[PDB]
């Protein structure tokens, strides 16, 4: 389940079925901002 | 020989409104219908957000903390607002909200001369770890104008603080006219106009025909003088 949605990053929880013993919920997804590509074009990620 | 008097305004909805002026003479019905259609789309008084200044961000490309949607998507939602200015030509509005609550068009502070038509229009999504605060500035214009053409009100110091938008205000969206038949028991060649006006709500459909009449009369007066 998603914990918090932000334009910079998004975090999600880990279910109890597919989890380890210690440190069950660990998921840090850092969304990239407007950076320069190889063709001088913009690239970004928006949470949906 | 015949002049339209005491027109009728059939308001079927807040946005879409039809009007039937008068049964005119044959030949002048289709002529005035196509003439009035190009006037309502060329130049009409409207108001929109010209610039928006945020005290938490430098440029419009970088996003902020706490807001789900991007800053560019926030500036793209301000264009869809419908703000009506009765007396004042240029007014400054504010907006501030803190907490896990979505912001809408009704979150703007009320004013005695500023009336917003839509209230269900969302702007951005918030959260508990962040908040937003900005100042809005609207103005009265005639037609479409980009941000690079109206280069004014600058002192070579508000570059990093103030952010400009693309003024694309247009109170009229769709215009449709048909030629119907009417009876007056005076002649056989009678026809009326049914203008299917689609206004976003910034102006009343009754004043749209009056404002479109004085502009056409001013253009035709050059032939007399």
């Amino acid at each position: 389940v998603i914990d918090s949605v932000d334009a910079s990053r998004v975090v999600v929880r880990v279910a109890d079925d597919e989890v380890e013993t210690g440190e069950a919920g660990v998921d840090i997804y850092n969304l990239t901002k407007y950076t320069r590509s190889n063709q001088n074009t913009c690239i970004n990620q928006r949470p949906l | 020989f015949l002049t339209p008097r005491h027109i009728d305004v059939q308001v079927v909805s807040q946005t879409r409104a039809k009007i039937t002026l008068e049964p005119l003479e044959r030949g002048f019905g289709h002529t005035l219908g196509n003439a009035l259609r190009r006037i309502l789309l060329s130049s009409m008084p409207g108001c929109a957000v010209v610039e928006a200044e945020i005290d938490g961000v430098l440029h419009e490309y970088s996003a902020i903390e706490g807001v789900q949607e991007d800053v560019i998507e926030i500036l793209l939602n301000l264009k869809g607002l419908a703000i009506k200015l009765h007396g004042r030509d240029e007014v400054t509005l504010t907006l501030a909200k803190k907490g896990s609550g979505v912001v809408t068009a009704a979150d703007i502070q009320l004013d005695h001369d500023v009336e917003i038509i839509n209230g269900d229009h969302v702007i951005a999504n918030l959260a508990d770890n962040g908040a937003l605060n900005m100042k809005l500035k609207v103005a009265r214009g005639r037609g479409y104008e980009p941000a690079d053409a109206r280069q004014s009100d600058e002192d070579e110091s508000r570059s990093i603080g103030r952010l400009q938008l693309d003024a694309s205000f247009s109170p009229v969206r769709r215009v449709s006219y048909v030629v119907e038949n009417a009876r007056v028991e005076q002649r056989t060649n009678l026809d009326k106009l049914v203008l299917d006006l689609e206004t976003n709500g910034t102006l009343d459909p009754e004043e749209a025909i009056r404002r479109a009449a004085t502009i056409l009369q001013q253009q035709l007066a050059a032939f007399v003088d």
